[PDB]
This record gives structure tokens, C-alpha cells and sequence, in this order.
């Protein structure tokens, strides 16, 4: 007997810490023809994230939030590093200036995929996921 | 110069679910927020928009949410001061650290003494310590001549 | 898909011709004839079906020429063979001769009901069926 | 891509067992987010069974796009389906 | 998940590929040069493996790069430099084979250029989906004459694509076979066909060491060292043979080796504080170890540039080289260097893609022992009021369910049918546990009213006025909550029952009919009980996958639900013809059977 | 790792076909109720 | 995402049209810029 409404999350993948739903539960749900129930119970309720993605360069890690643009003012308008080279320009935490890397949008992908991007880039092999 | 512009842009507007009877209301509802607010794609401040028409594609519903989405063609009127050429503004604040102007009554111009050559000298009046006339090398006073013309860096420049 | 009609769920009672013809008054209201006969084609595939039942070749199965979702005459060959062998063999329920028929039944009425049955009980398109076969092989193995 | 014309539509006129569930689900979500109800309520509270009452009378918006395997798609009004 | 989140992106495709030397430089924000991790002040060393611009450590340390706390900063990668570059541990086999087929004197492949051009025409024509056309190129039978043959083949392919123009499994099933044949072919030739000479072979090791003896004397008529020379050799091969390697993979410089590898932020690299012992992790341990070897190489190459002197110098240089190569190899692959590596935290069969991606632990899912009950329904599942209070789902508040939700928040999160807590339109969560009923009533009255203190509070994207206030409410007698049983073999094993909330017991109750479906015995096996949160999920569970619609197994038509032992024996005894009832028993037994009011509609 | 290095060398692109690939990137499946897109 | 060519007189006439179409601070500043550009 153990009922889990909400609780701690995982260090790396932001999963519920160690009930098990998958690899056979997925068979059942995509058997019933329940796309939305699968995408709910697996992606929504386990680990949900809104991660920024560079639309042009098509990658998810080389993005960075802009720093010290002005006073309180407006929103920190995120930009990209790998796609980069007064309004448009921006600095870094250490003070390095950049320009370019404007096409950045919101996508929704599970935190485990972000962890996979991490452990994958540590191997230098990286996926460039496109967005429309 | 001809620093005012109008550009017919196409945006991806999220029609809230509460306005699924008519889209126009939910379009205006977030268009009237963008006015006088920086639309960074075009790198300027939106001033005007009309001819609100949607490319009819039966606006699409997000795959788990009730608010729809659609591409809409609307024409903005951004003011672009991208160091094009000479502009002009009315002075409001003056100091021996920078000069303060308002162009179009709206947009600020902070011209530091760096971009000003030394030849112009500031007199410090006895009534106000900070506020005073920034006299030119010729000797002319600028407070009666509120209209000051210059060229832009991005910020202004009085050095030639 | 597998000679379409459906995986077992909606195909059990096709072989039960005695049962469908027994009452037949509830099945027409279950299929909602007045709404189905409107927008689907009825004459074309039904006409070509008989010509496909001509034993010589050069007339393909009705399912191949005419899709079964909208052409309400198109149905698998063995289904036609079986419904006709029942209608001719043991029609003790189906009345006839034909003059005494026009009170409550008609051979043509029943064959229309059965055509409508096959039509309304196709596989629901979009079904993921790979895992249906996967699980129908995993379950009885264990 | 192509948007197949209204004259020639090859998909099934039946509201498939899936389009019914998702139409009712999205209509329930819409009505739950303070959308207009197109049919008189009799006191039902759940923001879903209202959508069942709408669908029983075929008074519902939200045409569906059926994506054929070519890449093309049909546009079916929920009034138009059987 | 929230329903107000407006995400407009639609992830349309992923594409893999190597990340060159210039991109790992552009994406990186800081460099890690210092093998020291923590100083006496216990704060992270600057530029260190735990840099605050790398990833914000705990204890309210704001990221130096993004100036936002751990709640909002997605981590920023880093890079560590090495002018050694060692070859990649994965393509090491494929790199070594492509080297084996190299011609060092020829600077081409050992193959005949006409065969390489044949395979190039093949991989060109398979591009646009031409299978039999891919195989027809070979119906030609015939260096200058070989050059003419190459022109015949290329013009055949050009005309074929011209006729065709005006991915699928079969295309890929043919590409993979043709490339396997190509790689069987190029590894066969020992003598050059263009150079006619015999390039010096190379012999490998499992410990990542490669080289072999020089040319032989008869062929002259016609061991381990630095990886830099083989790197430049492969770069030369790649730049001189462009089209075939372009189709096969224009650029192939930094695929096989690595010049500056990246570090993940602290967010993915924690230190599990298991009681008192503090080991950072094997990952940061291995990164620190390669960092030590890197600085050792730096010092040693300095010593060598400033200088049997060359003998010992080169010996020690190559030994430090091989330590660095073997260390990177031990990092990315744990099957070498007799410490879990990246490939071994993936391929572990206990790691990713089976325990973290396909099957994830889930929120809002109870689990308990079942016990049988005949009184409820064939649909319904009894849940004690404990599961009533402990499973909640969000609900926007409208005009006609406002009474239900106000009353729910009044009852509170300790009394069924109370509600759990409120979610504002902007997105915060106002709890309801510590509040007192005066505060709860004051809050529940002002629950349906525009409370955002602006037309668009945070910024100028104005849907924050259209959203509703979401009360998390408890389950109630109509909510549809999935049941399951592991192992769940076939689809009738995971169904969705309506919940009916019983008082008293501490064991959920379901009817006997489902006992045949779940393959359960009510003897101690327990069942996961989920709750579909969003309304789309509960709608589809109610209409598509609800229990009463699972009357037919998928294998054969034969139905699986239906009554069991007691009901059927009493059936033989009730329908039997020697039975008789007076009026009282008839009416009473009938009404016990029907029980309309609990079901309704009549 | 084997299928991974193979897909990394060649750099092969899926649209997003099967429910498993659709699941790893977090979108809904193409089967079932996720087959069509529903518009206003 | 599109851009086109434009002259100043089109911009001013459209400023007029936008003063006309949707009817506090915003239109105040727009009258300010209208009074500054003309004259
Ligand atoms: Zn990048
Ligand atoms: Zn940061
Ligand atoms: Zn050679």
C-alpha cells in the first residue's frame, strides 16, 4: 500500500524517486489506442519540462538566457551561443559579449531527454532536432 | 530622416479558448498589448496595426490544450532609430555628464559628454546647481532652441 | 487488414445469420439506417458484387475495386457466398411466394441488413494493430 | 502538401471509435476553460457530460483533419460525420 | 503539466551527427583546467569542475552565467582542451578499419578506383529510391579505359536520376547491405591499384594502441606512437577522396578523434550524500583523472619542446600520450582498462531506454491489495475515503460547477469530498492544508474572480486573463481511474473503472466479473491504480478503454467477462422449473437485482 | 550504443514514425486518438 | 515572418488608420509622435 500524489524528484532525470508504468503498460495503452493516455501517464505526469531550443542551429544545449540587458524592465530574452558570432547584442556571466542566435523557441520534451542530451554531448555526438 | 516605417508581418497567434466564438476578439486582446511595446523580431516599437485578417486554415488546436493557434497577417509601424541619419529632439534635462532629449515626445536620447566635443561649455546657474545651459563654442544658448539635431550611434553623438 | 471486417471484437455474429434474421427489428435501429443510407453509396458495389460472383475471372473482389468504408455493397467474397447459401438453403425465417413477403420481411431487406452490418463493423481506422497481434501471441503463449 | 477538395473525399463517413473520444475530450476541455456552451444545460455540472449533450444533438464545432498516408488531409465537419 | 501552457513548437524531426571542434568551442562558456575541486572555504573553485558558471551548486548559489537560481537555469556546458587529440573510443574500430584500407603512398583506397566509383554510383542512385536501377549499373563489361568506364557509369546514373525526378525500409535495407559489401571490399586489397605499391600495414590492440613495421624489401622494390600522425593521415585520405566518403557519411575531419571534449553542468553531476561518506561520483572522478593526464601532457610537451635524449624524451611523451588515450577510453567505455562509463550507464540494461524512458515512475498513482465485493457494479471500483482524500486532479472552475468547487474547498483537504489546493491563473499553487476554515471560506468565495493584478501581469503576452483558477479536487463517485496488474500481458489487463467511494474499509473493492480479466485471485496480489489527470485522458478512458467495453478478448471472439462459481450454480437452481415464488419474494428479489437508484436512469 | 554510433556516423533522419520514437521526444503517438489533428 | 518595402507617407496614413481603428497611454504617445512628425 503506497499512494503517491506528489513527492521528491530524481537528481538527474527529474523522475519520481524509487510506481512503475511502462514497457508492458505501454503495450496495453497503445493497444487500446489511447495516444493521449500514453502521452499523459508517461510524459505528463512523470517528468514535464519546457526547454528552450535554438530553432536555426537546431540544438538544445548551446542556448543561454541573456544577462544584464537593462534594469528590471522587460523579460530576459534568451539567445544562442553555437549560432552566435545594442538591443540585439548581449553579454555573458563572465562579461563576454555575443551577437546573433535569435531564433529560440519553447518546446516540451521530457527531462530524461535533456539528461540524454547531456550524457550524449559528453561523447561529442549531438542531435540537431528541428522545430517548425 | 524617414525613420518611421510600416511592415506587414505575419505572426502565430494563440487564440484563447474563451473566444472560440469569434477569433477577432482574442486577436485584438493580445494585439492591444503589443502596442507601444518592443517587438524584437523587427527590432522596434509597434505603433500601429490594421487590416486584421487570418489566412484561413481553420485555426489549429494544440494537441493537449483548448486554445487554438493561427497565422495572422497584421501590419506594424515600428519606429527604427538604427543610426540611419540625422534626427532631432526636444531637450528636457541638461547636465555636465550627458544631455537629455525626447524625440517624437516619446523616445529618450542620452548623449554623454564623451560624444560631445570639449568646445561647448556648460554654465551652472545660481538657482539650480545641476540644471543649466550647455552653451556652444559659438556662444548660443540651447534652452530656447529646444530642437537639437544630431546623428545616432545605435545614444547620440555631437562630435563631428 | 487481414481481409478487413475486423479482429474478433466486431466480427463474432456474422456467422450467426439465424440470430440476425431472427429479430432484425433491433439491428436496423442499432445501425441507424436512416442516417447511414444517406451519405454512403449503395447501388454500385452491390451491383458489381454479383458480377464478381460470376466464376470466370477479370472481375476482381469488390473490396479491391471499391473501398468497403463508403461503398455499401462491397463485402468479402466468402461472406456473400455464405449469406447466399443460407438465404437459399435454410430460409425458414426469411419468407419466400414473393407476394406474401410484403408485410414484415423481404429477402432483399435481409441482404441489405447484412451488407449494412459488414459495412458498419469494419476495423476502426487508426487502430494500432501491431500490438494487437503481439499481445494475441504473447497472452496464449503464457 | 495538399488539402483534398470537398467534392472528392475518400475517407470513411463514420465517426471512428477514436474521433468520438477525442472530439468529446477536446470539447470538454474547451468548455472547462470557459468556452461557450451551444446547448441548454439542465443542471449538469461536469465540464465533460455537457460535451456529451452537445454531441447527442450534433451542435458542436471543431472539424477534424484526417491525415492520409500520402501526407494529404481531409477536413470533416463534425456535423458531417455519421 | 498545466493546461494553460501555450507551447507552439512541434518537434518535427531529430537528426544526428558529430559536433565539430568549432562548435564545442562556441557553445562552451568556461574552461576546466584545475584538477582541484574544492578549496578550504569549501566553495567551488573558479574555473573548476564545479564552477558556478558551469552549473549552480546548492546552498543558494546563483549561476554566474545566467544570473538565475537553480530553479530556472538549465545548466551550461563547458569544455576541456587537449592538443593531443586522441581518437574517439566508439569509431576506433571503424576508424582503424578505414585506416587499414588506406594507401599511405597512394593517398587513396587500396581498391581500384573503378570499383570505388561503382559504389559511389550505387550510393548516388539509392539516394532517390531506385533499387533495380541501383543494380542495373553493373550490366557493363570492359587507367584511361577505366576512366571511360567510370564516365559510362556516371552518365548512366545521371540519366537515370533525370528520368526519375521529373526514406523507406527497403531503401535502407539495400543501403546497409551495399555498404557492408563496400567495407568487405576495401579491407581486402593489400596492394594499391592506383599506386601499385604496398602501403605499410598497421596493427592494433584492445587497449587502444596501434602501429606496425615498415615496408618489406621485395615490396620496397615496388608498436605504438602518437595519434597525431594517424589523425593527419586520415584527414589527408578524407580530403583527397571526397565524393564517396561524402555519400557514405563534405567533411570528415573530426569524426574519429576528439580535440576538446565537453563537461556537463553540475545539474547532471551530483554527489549523493549517503549518510556521512561523500564520494562525488565516478563521472567527475574520471573527468578529474583525464584532467590530471592532460596537464601532465602539457608539462611534458613543454619539457620536450625546451628539451639518447630524444629516445627518453619521445618514450615518456608517448607513454603519457597512451595514458591519456587509455584514460579517455576508460571514461567513455568501461569494457577497457582493467568504474561505470557513459556507454555502460546506457547499455547497462538497468539504465536508460528501459528504466527511465519507456517505463517511468508516475505521479498520482496509488497501489493496494484488492478484495472482492458483489454489491457495487461491473464497472465501478470501490475506493476507501483514504484514496478519496489522497488522489486529486485539477479542475478549472466555471459558472455552473462553481458551487461544487466552492463547497469542495470549504470541506478542505482532510474531509471527503474536499478539495486539495488552488492553482492561480498565473501559475502558482496556494496550498490548503495549514489554512483554517475561516481563511478557507474567505479564499473560496473569491475563487471565481479576475485576480491577476494587471491585464497581462508578467509581460506582454496576454492570455493570463483568459485562464481559469484550477482547484485540485478529490476523486468522486464518477471519476474514471485506471486499474492494472503486473504482469499486464494483453490489453484487457489494463482497464479503466469508474470510482465509487465507499466508507470504512482499507482495501479497495472490485466486482467478480473483472477477476477473469485481470487473471487475479483476490489472494494477496495487488493492483496499481492510476488517475488520468487531464480531461482528455479521462474522456478517452471513459469512452475507449472503459471496462464495460472490454467484453471481448482480442485473441478470439469468445468473451472473457461474465459471472462465476456462486452466481452460476444459483442460476441452475433459480431458472430450474420446480421453483416458485409468492408475490413478496418476487418483488423483493427483483428490486434487489435492479437497485435503480444507485444506478439511475429509470 | 551500437545502433547509436551507427545512427551518428551516417546521420540518419526520422520524421517521427513509431510510437517509441514519438515517445522519446515527448510528442503524442501517431496511432489511436493521436492519428489525426483536430482543428477549429 | 515577412517584410516588404514602404515609404514614409504610407507609414503616416497608416498611423492615421490605427488612430481610427482600435479605440489610453498608447494612443496618447501616438498623438505625440503624430504632432512631432508633422508641422
Ligand atoms: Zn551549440
Ligand atoms: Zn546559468
Ligand atoms: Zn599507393
Amino acid at each position: 500500500f503506497q499512494v503517491r500524489t506528489t513527492g521528491p524528484i530524481h537528481n538527474l532525470t527529474r523522475q519520481p524517486v524509487k510506481i512503475r508504468f511502462g514497457e508492458m503498460e505501454r503495450d496495453a495503452v497503445i493497444g487500446h489506442g489511447t495516444s493521449f493516455l500514453m502521452q499523459d501517464r508517461l510524459m505528463n505526469c512523470s517528468d514535464y519540462a519546457q526547454s528552450w531550443v535554438c530553432r536555426d542551429c537546431g540544438s538544445i544545449i548551446s542556448i543561454m538566457s541573456t544577462i544584464s540587458m537593462n534594469g528590471v524592465g522587460s523579460a530576459s530574452e534568451v539567445r544562442c551561443r553555437s549560432c552566435a558570432k545594442t538591443s540585439d547584442i548581449w553579454q555573458d556571466g563572465s562579461g563576454k559579449k555575443f551577437v546573433g542566435g535569435t531564433n529560440t523557441t519553447l518546446i516540451a520534451l521530457p527531462s530524461v531527454f535533456n539528461y540524454l542530451t547531456a550524457e550524449l554531448t559528453a561523447m561529442n555526438i549531438k542531435m540537431m532536432l528541428e522545430v517548425k | 530622416d524617414l525613420s518611421l516605417y510600416k511592415q506587414t508581418v505575419d505572426l502565430y497567434l494563440s487564440i484563447a479558448p474563451g473566444h472560440s466564438r469569434d477569433p477577432l476578439n482574442a486577436i485584438q486582446e493580445h494585439m492591444d498589448s503589443m502596442i507601444l511595446s518592443k517587438l524584437p523580431r523587427i527590432n522596434g516599437i509597434v505603433l500601429a496595426y490594421d487590416n486584421i485578417r487570418f489566412l484561413e486554415k481553420s485555426a489549429k488546436v494544440m494537441y493537449d490544450s483548448p486554445f487554438s493557434f493561427i497565422w495572422v497577417r497584421v501590419d506594424v509601424l515600428v519606429f527604427s532609430p538604427k543610426k540611419g541619419d540625422c534626427l532631432e529632439g526636444k531637450i528636457n534635462l541638461v547636465s555636465p555628464s550627458h544631455i537629455g532629449l525626447l524625440i517624437l515626445g516619446i523616445f529618450n536620447a542620452s548623449i554623454p559628454r564623451k560624444s560631445i566635443p570639449k568646445d561647448w561649455i556648460f554654465i551652472e546657474p545660481d538657482t539650480t546647481e545641476e540644471q543649466g545651459r550647455w552653451k556652444t563654442n559659438d556662444g548660443n544658448i540651447l534652452e530656447p532652441g529646444k530642437d537639437l539635431e544630431f546623428v545616432v550611434d545605435g545614444q547620440g553623438t555631437l562630435a563631428n | 487488414y487481414g481481409e478487413d471486417s475486423l479482429d474478433v471484437t466486431k466480427q463474432k455474429h456474422l456467422t450467426q445469420f439465424e440470430f440476425s434474421a431472427k429479430n432484425y427489428k433491433s439491428l436496423i435501429q442499432k445501425y441507424k439506417v436512416k442516417s447511414v443510407l444517406s451519405a454512403v453509396d449503395s447501388e454500385t458495389a452491390s451491383s458489381y458484387a454479383k458480377k464478381a460472383l460470376k466464376k470466370p475471372y477479370k472481375y476482381d473482389p469488390v473490396l479491391d475495386k471499391y473501398p468497403p468504408s463508403r461503398y455499401l455493397g462491397s463485402v468479402s467474397e466468402k461472406f456473400q457466398r455464405a449469406v447466399d447459401e443460407y438465404t437459399q438453403k435454410n430460409p425458414d425465417k426469411l419468407i419466400a411466394e414473393s407476394k406474401l413477403d410484403d408485410s414484415l420481411l423481404n429477402e432483399s431487406k435481409f441482404k441489405a441488413l447484412m451488407q449494412l452490418r459488414y459495412q458498419q463493423s469494419l476495423v476502426d481506422p487508426g487502430e494500432s494493430v501491431g500490438v494487437l497481434a503481439s499481445q494475441s501471441i504473447g497472452e496464449p503463449s503464457t | 502538401g495538399k488539402a483534398v477538395a470537398k467534392e472528392d473525399r475518400t475517407t470513411t463517413p463514420y465517426m471512428t471509435k477514436y474521433e468520438r473520444a477525442r472530439i468529446l475530450g477536446t470539447r470538454a476541455l474547451q468548455i472547462s476553460m470557459n468556452a461557450p456552451v451551444l446547448v441548454d444545460l439542465e443542471g449538469e455540472t461536469d465540464p465533460l457530460q455537457i460535451a456529451m449533450k452537445e454531441l447527442a444533438q450534433k451542435k458542436i464545432p471543431l472539424l477534424v483533419r484526417r491525415y492520409l498516408p500520402d501526407g494529404s488531409y481531409e477536413d470533416w465537419s463534425v456535423a458531417e460525420l455519421i | 503539466m498545466n493546461i494553460a501552457q501555450p507551447v507552439s513548437s512541434e518537434i518535427k524531426s531529430v537528426k544526428f551527427g558529430i559536433y565539430d571542434v568549432d562548435d564545442v568551442e562556441k557553445i562552451s562558456v568556461k574552461q576546466i583546467v584545475n584538477p582541484v575541486l574544492l578549496d578550504n572555504l569549501n566553495h567551488p573553485t573558479n574555473g573548476g569542475l564545479y564552477d558556478l558558471a558551469l552549473g549552480p551548486y546548492l546552498k543558494n548559489s546563483v549561476c554566474a552565467t545566467c544570473h538565475l537560481d537553480e530553479r530556472y537555469c538549465p545548466g551550461h556546458f563547458g569544455h576541456i582542451v587537449l592538443p593531443i587529440p586522441a581518437y574517439h573510443p566508439l569509431f576506433f574500430s571503424q576508424m582503424y578499419n578505414l585506416l587499414r584500407s588506406t594507401c599511405l603512398y597512394c593517398h587513396h583506397f587500396k581498391l581500384s578506383k573503378v570499383k570505388v566509383h561503382l559504389f559511389f554510383c550505387r550510393l548516388k542512385l539509392l539516394d532517390y529510391g531506385l533499387l533495380n536501377e541501383s543494380e542495373m549499373v553493373e550490366n557493363v563489361s570492359l587507367a584511361k579505359d577505366a576512366a571511360t568506364l567510370m564516365r559510362i557509369r556516371d552518365e548512366f546514373v545521371a540519366k537515370s536520376i533525370a528520368d526519375s525526378r521529373q526514406l523507406t525500409t527497403l531503401l535502407l535495407h539495400e543501403r546497409k547491405k551495399v555498404v557492408r559489401a563496400f567495407y568487405h571490399a576495401i579491407s581486402s586489397r593489400k596492394q594499391c591499384d592506383n599506386c601499385q605499391s604496398f602501403s605499410p600495414n598497421f596493427r592494433k590492440e584492445g587497449f587502444a594502441k596501434i602501429f606496425e613495421i615498415p615496408l618489406s624489401g621485395k615490396n620496397l622494390q615496388f608498436k605504438y606512437m602518437t595519434s597525431t600522425e594517424v589523425r593527419n593521415h586520415l584527414r589527408r585520405l578524407f580530403v583527397k577522396e571526397n565524393v564517396v566518403l561524402s555519400r557514405l557519411y563534405p567533411a570528415s575531419a573530426d569524426m574519429f578523434f576528439l580535440q576538446n571534449i565537453a563537461v556537463p553542468p553540475t545539474r547532471f553531476r551530483p554527489a549523493s550524500k549517503m549518510g556521512d561518506e561523500v564520494h562525488e561520483n565516478i563521472q567527475n572522478e574520471l573527468l578529474t583523472r583525464i584532467l590530471q593526464s592532460s596537464i601532465q601532457i602539457a608539462s611534458l610537451s613543454k619539457d620536450s619542446t625546451v628539451e639518447e635524449r630524444r629516445s627518453r624524451a619521445f618514450e615518456l611523451l608517448i607513454n603519457a600520450f597512451v595514458q591519456l588515450q587509455h584514460d579517455v577510453n576508460s571514461l567513455i567505455d568501461s569494457n577497457r582498462n582493467p568504474p561505470p562509463g557513459i556507454k555502460q550507464i546506457l547499455e547497462k540494461k538497468e539504465g536508460l531506454f528501459r528504466k527511465h524512458m519507456m517505463g517511468k515512475r508516475v505521479n498520482y498513482a496509488a497501489r493496494s491489495v484488492i478484495s472482492p465485493d458483489p454489491n457495487i457494479e461491473t464497472n465501478e471500483i470501490g475506493v476507501p475515503p483514504v484514496f478519496a482524500t489522497k488522489l486529486t486532479y485539477p479542475e478549472p472552475v466555471t459558472l455552473y460547477n462553481f458551487n461544487e468547487m466552492r463547497n469542495a474547498v470549504i470541506n478542505g483537504p482532510h474531509k471527503w469530498p474536499g478539495a486539495s489546493h488552488i492553482q492561480n491563473e498565473d501559475g502558482t499553487l496556494i496550498s490548503l492544508m495549514p489554512l483554517t476554515i475561516e481563511q478557507r471560506t474567505a479564499l473560496a468565495n473569491q475563487l471565481l474572480t479576475p485576480q491577476s493584478n494587471l491585464i497581462s501581469s508578467p509581460y506582454s503576452y496576454s492570455r493570463l486573463i483568459n485562464t481559469n483558477k484550477k482547484v485540485y479536487r478529490h476523486v468522486r463517485n464518477g471519476d474514471m481511474l485506471i486499474l492494472n496488474r503486473q504482469p499486464t500481458l494483453h490489453k484487457p489487463s489494463m482497464m479503466a473503472h469508474k470510482a465509487r467511494i465507499l466508507p470504512g474499509e482499507k482495501t479497495i473493492r472490485m466486482h467478480y466479473a473483472n477477476c477473469n480479466s485481470y487473471n487475479a485471485d483476490f489472494d494477496g496480489d495487488e493492483m496499481n491504480m492510476h488517475f488520468p489527470q487531464s480531461t482528455n485522458a479521462r474522456s478517452e478512458a471513459q469512452f475507449i478503454a472503459n471496462t464495460d467495453s472490454q467484453y471481448l478478448v482480442p485473441t478470439s471472439g469468445d468473451p472473457l467477462r461474465g459471472l462465476i462459481q456462486d452466481h452460476v450454480v444459483m442460476g441452475v437452481w433459480l431458472t430450474c422449473k420446480d421453483t416458485f415464488y409468492t408475490r413478496d419474494e418476487y418483488q423483493q428479489l427483483l428490486f434487489q437485482a435492479l437497485k435503480p437508484d444507485e444506478t439511475g436512469m429509470y | 550504443c551500437h545502433f547509436l554510433t551507427e545512427a551518428a556516423l551516417r546521420g540518419d533522419v526520422d520524421d517521427l514514425s513509431n510510437p517509441s520514437s514519438r515517445l522519446v521526444v515527448g510528442r503524442v503517438g501517431n496511432f489511436g486518438t493521436g492519428s489525426f489533428d483536430i482543428f477549429t | 515572418r515577412k517584410s516588404e518595402k514602404l515609404d514614409k507617407d504610407a507609414s503616416s496614413k497608416f498611423l492615421n488608420r490605427y488612430i481610427q481603428t482600435i479605440e489610453e497611454s498608447v494612443l496618447s504617445q501616438l498623438n505625440r509622435v503624430l504632432m512631432y512628425l508633422k508641422g
